[PDB]
DNA sequence: GCATCCGTGAGTCGAG
DNA sequence: TATAATGGGAGCTGTCACGGATGC
């Protein structure tokens, strides 16, 4: 019930390395070449550390508050660049009526094994969660009908079967098949995920689409 | 992403990259106007081709061209667009010799004229939906 | 959020319909002084004051409220705007 | 308060003065003090001899003086004028061959002086030169990025001083210089310079391979007349090589000490770098009839000793604090007066020549508005002179520390990349390693070290102690940076018994990187751990606790802190805070052992030992840069005997000395019902009630009346259509009387200007018509209290056309300045920090019988949310807080040094000796455990916190070591379920105010050609809604709610009218019509010649003008 | 730059429903001036329109009915809040204003992750929709209450986040 | 116990089973007793509680 | 470019 | 003159002439303000005779923007210039008695 | 009319001088007395408009 | 066909 | 409205990475 046991647990605050720093050690502190330093602090901040020790980090905190101001620009310019392309696209219509789709894997070829590994969960989920189905799939003694948009559990039920080899891949419309001009249409996009459920249209999907891309830009390190 | 651990759906990442797909470049001719060489929007030369195969005519051979956001982004058919998100010159010279008229199409050109974008409530398909009352109704059902 | 907002969703085949109907509904409410409404006196949106209850002065509250009931029809090409406008002046005159 | 401090760190040496870098920088850029004979070449002496003699009559100059300040400094900001000195310069007029000398000291204008604490008056307004840091000149190596084999050697000399030169050896082997963008084969300028072949072939032939990529036969042959000229050839086509052009150019461009000027610290760099002596400044010399070379065969030598790789020949860091140096405010004042002097050269030289050839005087031939311009340009328009921080004396004290990487002959940030930003190894003792911007200047702009000084060459330099053998001395060596990599440094806190060192192993840095080491091997040691850090930095106790990156926000923030009414100096203080208060002329001090004459609000009287009677008159609450109230008051009683150095009075923001930014306040670090949610912060009305965080602020409202072509506009209390009610407070001349309380819309000062060209309405006509009255002459133009503010009137200035000693700007008949005050109470929405970087705003004012409060009834001050701690890693406010329970029961203040200071165990210690008071206090006043403290002993034992089976008082105590307390809900009476952190901290209310940053806008100012609405709270105009907004619009498809952004909010004329007028009559908002940006932008392109046009669905053109700009 | 559109401080709002913000008074007769304007003709609280405006323009001259006619002008109504950088669509969402006294603007707990805001000072921007139809737009579409899934994976947005999480699991 | 995710995943759930109006007034709740337990159960940060593991 | 020296020039040729 | 486009801030972001503020187009208040005096001199100019409303109207120069001459008004309603002098008199005397009864182009003083 | 495009072309000096209401012939611009706009200056009445409306 | 030149980009809102 | 006078003068350097054209 320790109060940074607890707020991490939760989820409410902290995380295992900031804790780390708290109560163990420090650790390993980089030169502003790139390179680390042979010897670690070996302080908490509970402990305190040596001037040394300190000004040691200082080059550390510097080099990262300087990398996220430039990726910062870096960033912003990229959101802009893909709003500039997207913007056009627009739920035009509820079906193109193209026949064509794209085919997600569940399974990933491993080159450490030279052998076959299931994706993982999210990975497939973000393959898969509210898009319409391309082709009737049976598995598991279910039926999962054409024009069927997937509900998370449709894709925890797929998975499964996935792992009873019943399935490997799901065919599933698709923007990047779609057919609408200046635009896409309802059954190739899919769920507005911020409604769970079939897309309106007239949604403006190709602004919602850079935003989505760009706003954790800043996150990635 | 994933590795920086943020959940983001395959969806979006696929609008994005159908626009990078967005042109093509021109093998042959065949009986067409077009030249050897030219790029042009995939939609285009799709339509024009079924005109000409559909017309008794020697079809275009096209080859799939994948550029970058910002090329894509430039190489719009819509020159407000292109002229508002970069090399304003270039893109105003070169539109502005060829003549080209701005359909009003994407976001940007109407946001641009002040206009009522072809989004959301400015959407076609819901904007002139009307709304009466039954009574009204029924009132103008006698004609 | 807003009350029965999922049924208003239900209602139609795109939100952005959704807030069209609501829209031109409100300002038709407007224009007629809301003596054109198709709710009854207990169904009437009402507003706190100092005075007492009063009729809620917010159109779009009451749009969405005549939705609800169903009393009220929406769609394209129902009848010419002439039509509409005219008949509306002689039953609600302003 | 008793004051204990803990560490055992001896200082051997105080801090140097902190402005020193300020204040000794322009002493010596001035010289004003030194009798002109005795004046070193350096500074304005430099410049003026650098300019001069002016050859063609020859003008020369002799010796120049300092005039006095026609002016105080009090007078010059009180009427907007720059605080400064006449510039007189003895020159004497020379005709050669002529005999005659015409001598005459003529006026070359005023100089800005600096004040005591290193600032300037500029226009009566406060400013700081901010030093700034760039690569040294000199001759520097750095290896070649696009070959591994090949390195460049490159030649910079003083911004603004020549071109950098740039040697290679290139692919095919022969040397290349470049200069002013062109290359040419070095060979050629070696020739020039008299070199041989056989000269070269004995000096250079020891490193193989390479003399012969040098050897070219063509260049040999020519000489240095030959090859002199195809030089030029090779600089600029299309001249012709008139010899004397060619020597001009050559000379103007190497030889030329006027043009090209290498640095005195370059000079010294080139020196040492490449062991050599130069006779100047210069790369080459003219010496009777042949250019002499200098700097660029050892420049040569050394490059290709590098190439072939020769023991003893380095790569140059060119981050390296000994290649980067400070060109401080002498530097810099100095270089635009050199500039501003070339220029009046330049003028001198012109006139001798037209006019009066035989009758001129020095006064004839010389023009001072260059110079004066020059310099009036530096300190009003330039980068680096900045308008004076002076949030509270810790705010100017750091601004003059600040170091920038920015301004003229400096980064444009797409030059700043990592490089320049990181904190180099030869930071340590000389920039501080926390104190820099937050966000896109990170690692640009930083502050100087406490105990680092400048020296003359403009290195910083750090200060250390000697030790030799085992023993270490009191004498401290100043080294620069790149003297400090020759030694191994052992760490101040290395454990001492006399001056022997008591440890078996030390830890030390030969150069930057530590490392174990004998006693024996130590060379030097360090002064102190406040040597590593900046001043406000070493304001933060328990640093060695805090997260670097928090630490920074703590410093930067301490420059926010407003002074309040009540300030209090922190209860745990780092040692610091006095000095800083001295450094820093707030407080006011005896001169000299006396006794107290007269003790006044205004003023204090002083009868030293010499029997002299000195006055010292206070400022009272004087406004300030930022608005924040500065005032002295009192601090000693009539009678008191004073020694010298002793405090007589308080500046802002101190007390007794000591400096206070906050207050202290009883903290609980808790959550509270979510109103201290994400870094919010919830406060005890209570604290409003004794006037904490109460502070002072004083607005300056100013207005003119001028010379209109239709009147004179005219200040009267006369004003067109007004109440009594709204003349009120205005006394007879129209100006509010000092006293007077106003609010928004109020009248400050009454104003009428003559109504323009009236074209009355035929509306106007009949509505005059029906009322008999006549439109008045004037207009109201009155200045009023702008939405939002207000207070009293504590101040009015009021200066006419034609009255004794003041004149003003062409046309302007008077000027009129309002200053008013207000008290301004802690608020929801103002903002609060500590010194560990904890920083929130106020969420919740909370009555105090709703705060949490401890057993004996007494309520906290704040709540601070604990889900701030963990992620921040900023621990320091923690031990702060404990330290600070012990200190408010025993009733004392203490001193904890950075980095050695109060270790957690004497904390406990002193926990335990307040808990006494605490409980034992209670025992007698025949009182037992409270039932609920049974209970949350109860869950603490469950917590693993207290240990079962020990008594109630004894767990109660372990807790309380612990800094635990049982804290009561003032709700409802029962107790916090588990113990809770209780303490003093202290904390700061920083210049971010809601009542400054809040603003609404319904209508208001458009721009001239855009229509847009206006920017800014100050102009009252709309925010921007920009692209991003848009997009965020478009996204949720809110079509209309866009288009009202982007027509009748906006620039929609038409549009926004009718809206308007709807709005106001209840109806529904018209349909928006074409923004009037879109039609700037159509006939912007026309004016581009090319033809835009809108269309029908039928290809037929659309007129969006309404036919109003087609025939 | 847009007409109508406002700034001030963020502040905490545990106490507001999630489709709700504090909106200071001041900062409201502002925004909604015209409206209070008809408004306060309605109501006798001016002889006109032009009348009430100069009732406004001198701080001391309001009287309280003001205020009261002002809670009657927004009723119903939204404004929106925004955040910069607004990088995704929720960076300015619609919600209908609880009046306030004070200076500063309160934010519902649960959408700061949305905006990314916080309280070590954040400042937002306001704006009123105008018409029947800009305010249908707000209410329905940009409504906080109406957006809780991330449109960007459709998992929630709106969520417990530090406070909320450490009170459920303890 | 119930935590980030856990309670991320009752929002979904309710999102899709009891609709939006009621998962707002759902996420409400939480919001409410959340808050309510949070000041109440004690929690706090002393020096003490970053706890050093004699494994160190 | 550089007028100034075209222009130089092209007043030398003379 | 000064230049509109001096730069304001050593960052490339802000111009002079952002802020100075537009005083020729009228305000939207002003307009309003404009629009709402004609409604009410129109109101007022009710409760008099078309013909005695129509003098004041024609002498004000309320349509075509032209003042005329007593003798003008008299020559287009037939009667004599004094006549025409006696009713536009009487017309704005009655105008003030609705005035000093209704108090509504009061607050257009100004 | 409703506007659904916008062309973009170059000018013809004949469309140049379409749109023109005057030659520019002077680079005076505003009068150094009175301040009133030059005449066949950058700011004339003549060619771009009077300076107050409807006068 | 690869070297190298020129030209064009490089977050938002705020205050000022 | 006439002695003769005849080719300028400053510059500003510590980014970085791309498309596209141009030249070797
Ligand atoms: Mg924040
Ligand atoms: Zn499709």
């Amino acid at each position: 019930f320790n109060p940074l046991y607890v707020m991490a647990q939760s989820g409410a605050r902290g995380n295992p390395q900031q804790i780390r720093q708290l109560c163990g050690l420090r650790g390993l502190m980089q030169k502003p070449s790139g390179e680390t330093f042979e010897v670690p602090v070996r302080s908490s901040f509970r402990e305190g550390l040596t001037v040394l020790e300190y000004f040691i980090s200082s080059h550390g905190a510097r080099k990262g508050g300087a990398d996220t101001a430039l990726r910062t620009a870096d960033s912003g310019y990229l959101t802009r660049k893909l709003v500039d392309v997207t913007h056009e696209i627009v739920v035009r219509e509820a079906d193109c009526g193209t026949t064509n789709y794209i085919s997600v894997p569940l399974f990933q070829p491993d080159e450490v094994t030279r052998s076959l590994r299931l994706r993982k969960r999210a990975d497939i989920e973000a393959g898969l969660y509210g898009r319409v189905l391309a082709r009737e799939v049976e598995v598991l003694g279910v039926r999962l009908e054409e024009g069927r948009y997937l509900s998370m559990d449709d894709v925890h039920l797929l998975i499964k079967a996935a792992e009873a080899g019943e399935i490997q891949e799901v065919p599933v419309r698709s923007p990047l098949t779609c057919q609408t001009r200046y635009g896409v249409c309802q059954k190739c996009y899919g769920y507005d995920l911020s409604m769970a459920r079939p897309v309106s249209i007239g949604e403006a999907v190709g602004i919602v689409a850079a935003q989505s891309i760009g706003e954790p830009g800043t996150q990635l390190t | 992403y994933r590795a920086q651990g943020v959940k983001l759906h395959d969806k979006h990442i696929e609008i994005v990259v159908r626009q990078m797909m967005k042109y093509v470049e021109v093998t042959d001719p065949g009986d067409s106007r077009l030249l050897e060489g030219q790029v042009l929007e995939k939609w285009d030369v799709e339509a024009l081709n079924e005109r000409l195969i559909a017309e008794g005519k020697t079809p275009v051979a096209w080859k799939p061209l994948l550029m970058g956001v910002t090329k894509s982004a430039l190489s719009t058919k819509s020159w407000l667009s292109a002229a508002s998100f970069q090399n304003t010159t270039h893109v105003l010279t070169e539109a502005a010799i060829a003549g080209k008229k701005d359909e009003l199409i994407g976001l940007k050109e109407n946001v641009i004229l002040g206009r009522l974008i072809p989004a959301g409530t400015g959407s076609d398909f819901v904007r002139f939906t009307q709304v009466v009352d039954q009574k009204t109704l029924k009132a103008i059902e006698e004609a | 959020a807003e009350p029965g907002i999922d049924k208003l969703f239900g209602m139609v085949d795109s939100k952005y319909r959704l807030t069209v109907v609501v829209a031109k509904r409100a300002q038709q409410l407007l224009r007629h002084g809301f003596k054109n409404t198709v709710l009854e006196p207990e169904e009437r949106p009402k507003m706190q004051t100092l005075e007492g209850l009063f009729d809620d002065p917010n159109a779009v509250t009451w749009a969405m409220k005549e939705l609800l009931t169903g009393r009220l029809v929406f769609g394209e090409n129902l009848v010419p705007e002439d039509r509409l406008q005219k008949e509306m002046e002689r039953l609600y005159p302003v | 308060m008793e004051i204990k401090r803990f560490g055992r760190i001896r200082e051997v040496i105080p801090l140097p003065p902190l402005t020193e870098i300020q204040v000794e920088s322009y002493r010596r850029a001035l010289q004003a003090d030194v009798p002109p004979e005795k004046r070193e070449n350096v500074g304005i002496q430099a410049a003026f001899r650098e300019t001069f003699p002016i050859e063609e009559l020859v003008l020369d100059f002799l010796e120049y003086r300092l005039g006095e300040p026609p002016f105080p400094q009090d007078e010059c900001r009180e009427k907007d004028l720059t605080y400064q000195a006449p510039l007189y310069a003895r020159l004497q007029l020379i005709h050669k061959d002529t005999g005659l000398i015409k001598e005459d000291e003529v006026f070359l204008g005023h100089i800005p002086l600096m004040t005591e604490d290193g600032s300037f008056i500029i226009n009566g307004a406060d400013r700081v030169i901010v030093s700034q840091i760039h690569r040294s000149p000199g001759v520097y190596f750095t290896p070649d990025p696009a070959r591994p084999g090949r390195y460049i050697a490159s030649i910079i000399p003083l911004p603004k001083r020549g071109p950098w030169i740039d040697l290679e050896v290139e692919p095919n082997g022969v040397v290349s210089m470049k200069v002013n963008k062109r290359k040419f084969p070095l060979v050629l300028l070696l020739r020039v310079l008299g070199y041989d072949q056989e000269t070269l072939a004995r000096e250079l032939g020891a490193y193989g391979e390479l003399v012969q990529g040098l050897m070219d036969e063509s260049v040999f042959a020519m000489r240095p007349e030959e090859a002199l000229i195809r030089l030029f050839t090779l600089l600029r086509p299309g001249d012709p090589p008139k010899r004397d052009k060619a020597v001009a150019y050559v000379y103007g461009l190497i030889a030329d000490p006027r043009r090209y000027d290498l640095g005195e610290a370059g000079r010294y760099k080139a020196e040492e770098k490449l062991g050599i002596r130069l006779s100047g400044r210069t790369l080459a010399r003219f010496e009777d009839g042949e250019f002499k070379d200098e700097v660029f065969l050892p420049t040569l030598r050394y490059l290709f000793a590098l190439t072939a790789g020769v023991p003893g020949h380095e790569v140059d860091d060119i981050d390296h604090l000994g290649n980067r140096r400070i060109r401080t405010v002498g530097e810099l004042m100095t270089d635009q007066f050199r500039v501003g002097l070339a220029r009046l050269a330049r003028g001198v030289r012109e006139r001798m020549l037209m006019g009066s050839e035989d009758s001129l005087t020095p006064a004839k031939l010389v023009n001072s508005r260059p110079l004066e311009a020059a310099i009036r340009e530096f300190f009003s328009r330039s980068q680096l002179s900045q308008f004076k921080d002076e949030t509270n004396p810790l705010s100017s004290l750091r601004h003059k520390r600040r170091i920038s990487a920015l301004g003229p002959g400096g980064l444009t940030r797409e030059r700043a990349g990592f490089d320049v930003r990181d904190v180099h190894r030869t930071h340590y003792g000389r920039i501080c390693p926390v104190e820099t911007p937050e966000g896109a200047n990170i690692g640009l702009i930083t502050s100087l070290a406490a105990y680092a000084r400048v020296d003359e060459l403009g290195f910083i330099r750090t200060p250390y102690r000697r030790v030799v053998g085992g023993v270490v001395t009191d004498e401290v060596v100043y080294m620069t940076a790149t003297e400090e990599d020759r030694y191994t440094i052992a760490q101040a806190n290395t454990p001492l018994e006399g001056n022997r060192i008591a440890a078996e192993r030390v830890v030390a840095r030969r150069k930057g990187e530590p490392v174990i080491v004998s006693p024996e091997e130590v060379e030097f040691m360090d002064v102190s751990p406040k040597q590593v850090f900046s001043v406000n930095t070493n304001l933060i106790p328990f640093l060695e606790h805090d997260d670097a990156n928090r630490a920074l926000m703590g410093s930067n923030m301490q420059t926010q802190a407003v002074p309040l009414i009540r300030a209090q100096a922190p209860v745990v203080m780092t040692g610091l805070e006095e000095r800083v208060v001295r450094d820093s002329l707030a407080a006011l001090y005896a001169e000299e052992d006396g006794e107290v004459a007269k003790v006044d609000g205004n003023r204090i009287v002083v009868r030293y030992e010499d029997g002299r009677l000195v006055e010292y008159p206070l400022r009272r609450f004087y406004r300030s840069n930022q608005g924040t109230a500065l005032d002295q008051r009192p601090r000693v009683v009539v009678g008191q005997r004073v020694r010298k150095g002793d405090l007589l009075a308080d500046g802002p923001a101190s007390e007794n000395g000591f400096l206070a930014l906050g207050q202290n306040v009883l903290v609980a670090i808790m959550p509270f019902d979510g109103y201290n949610f994400e870094d919010a912060i919830v406060i005890s009305e209570e604290l409003l009630k004794r006037d904490f965080y109460t502070s002072i602020h004083i607005e300056r409202y100013e207005i003119e009346a001028r010379d209109t072509k239709l009147g004179p506009e005219r200040i009267t209390r006369d004003i067109p259509h007004l109440s009594e009610a709204a003349l009120r407070d205005l006394d007879e001349e129209g100006v509010v009387r000092i006293g007077a309380e106003v609010k928004p819309g109020d009248i400050l000062v009454g104003r009428t200007s003559f109504k323009g060209e009236s074209e009355p309405t035929p509306e106007e006509r009949l509505l005059r018509s029906i009322f008999g009255e006549k439109a008045r002459d004037v207009k109201d133009t009155s200045l009023r209290v702008p939405p939002g503010e207000g207070g009293i009137v504590v101040r009015t200035v009021r200066l006419r056309r034609g009255d004794p000693g003041v004149e003003l700007k062409p046309g302007v008949r008077e000027v009129v300045r309002v200053y008013v005050a207000q008290k301004r109470k802690l608020q929801v929405g103002d903002k609060l920090a500590n010194r560990h970087g904890n920083k929130g705003v106020v969420a919740k004012i909370l009555p105090v019988e709703d705060m949490p409060h401890l057993p004996d009834g007494t309520p906290v001050d704040v709540i601070l949310n604990p889900l701030g701690v963990p992620s921040r890693m900023n621990l320091g406010q923690i031990l702060e807080t404990h330290l600070g329970l012990a200190g408010y029961f025993l009733g004392q203040r203490y001193i904890s040094p950075i980095f050695d200071g109060a270790k957690e165990p004497e904390i406990k210690e002193l926990l335990a000796q307040a808990f006494e008071v605490y409980f034992g206090k209670r025992k007698g006043e025949g009182f037992g455990v409270d039932k609920r403290e049974v209970e949350v002993l109860r869950r603490a034992e469950k917590l693993g916190l207290v240990t079962p089976g020990k008594t109630p008082e004894e767990q109660l105590k372990e807790l309380f070591l612990q800094g635990k307390v049982v804290l009561y809900d003032g709700r409802t009476g029962e107790p916090i379920e588990g113990p809770i952190v209780v303490g003093q901290m202290f904390i700061m209310k920083l210049y971010h105010m809601v009542e400054d940053k809040m603003h609404a806008r319904s209508t208001g100012p458009y721009s001239l050609i855009t229509q847009q609405p206006l920017g800014g709270k100050a102009q009252f105009g709309g925010q921007r809604f920009g692209e991003m907004e848009v997009w965020a619009l478009e996204a949720y498809g809110a079509a209309h709610t866009l288009q009202e952004m982007l027509t009748l909010k906006s620039d929609d004329i038409e549009g926004r009218n009718a809206a308007y007028e709807a709005i106001i009559k209840g109806e529904d908002v018209p349909e928006p019509s074409v923004p009037e940006s879109f039609r700037v932008l159509v006939k912007e392109l026309q004016a581009l010649a090319l033809d835009v046009q809108t269309l029908d669905e039928k290809d037929n053109p659309v007129d969006i003008f309404e036919g109003l700009a087609s025939k | 730059r847009v007409d109508y559109s406002g700034r001030s401080v963020i502040v905490v709002g545990p106490q507001l429903k999630l489709h709700q913000c504090g909106l200071p008074k001041r900062m409201a007769l502002e925004l909604f001036k015209p409206f209070l304007l008809k408004k306060m003709e309605e109501k006798g609280i001016a002889p006109n329109v032009k009348a009430a405006r100069r009732m406004l323009e001198r701080q001391r001259d309001i009287k309280d009915e003001v205020w009261d006619a002002l809670e009657e002008v927004i009723h119903g109504k939204v404004v929106l809040l925004n955040r910069a950088p607004t990088l995704h669509r929720l960076g300015i969402q619609a919600f209908q204003p609880v009046l306030v006294e004070g200076q500063s603007i309160q934010l519902h707990p649960l959408v700061c992750e949305a905006f990314n805001a916080d309280f070590d000072g954040d400042q937002m921007a306001v704006h009123v929709p105008l018409s029947s139809f800009a305010q249908a737009e707000a209410r329905i579409q940009m409504l906080s209450a109406h957006n809780l899934l991330s449109p960007a994976s459709g998992e929630p947005l709106a969520k417990p986040s530090r406070d909320i999480i450490l009170g459920l699991y303890y | 116990p119930q935590e980030k995710n856990s309670l991320k995943d009752l929002v979904y759930q309710a999102f899709l089973r009891l609709g939006m109006e009621k998962t707002a007034r759902l996420l409400d709740a939480l919001k409410y007793y959340g808050f309510t337990f949070s000041t109440t159960s004690g929690i706090t940060i002393g020096i003490d509680d970053a706890v050093i593991p004699e494994e160190k | 470019s550089d007028p100034v020296r075209q222009y130089l020039h092209e007043i030398g040729q003379v | 003159p000064v230049s509109l486009e001096t730069p304001i801030g050593d960052e490339k972001d802000s111009f002079y002439g952002d802020f100075i503020p537009d005083e020729h187009l009228p305000s939207p208040v002003d307009a309003a303000t404009q629009s709402l005096l004609s409604e009410e001199l129109e109101k007022a100019l009710s409760k008099l005779s078309e013909r005695e409303a129509m003098v004041l109207k024609l002498r004000k120069g309320l349509i075509d923007g032209r003042e005329h001459t007593l003798e003008e008004v008299g020559a287009f309603f037939g009667v004599t210039r004094e006549r025409i002098r006696q009713i536009e008199n009487k017309a704005l005397r009655k105008l003030k008695y609705h005035e000093s009864r209704t108090r509504k182009l009061r607050d257009f003083l100004d | 009319k409703e506007v659904r495009k916008v062309r973009i072309a170059l000018a013809s000096p004949e469309k140049i001088r379409s749109w023109s209401y005057g030659e520019v012939e002077k680079p005076e611009t505003i009068n150094y007395r009175t301040l009133k706009p030059e005449r066949d200056g950058l700011f004339d009445e003549r060619i771009f408009g009077p300076i107050k409306d409807y006068e």
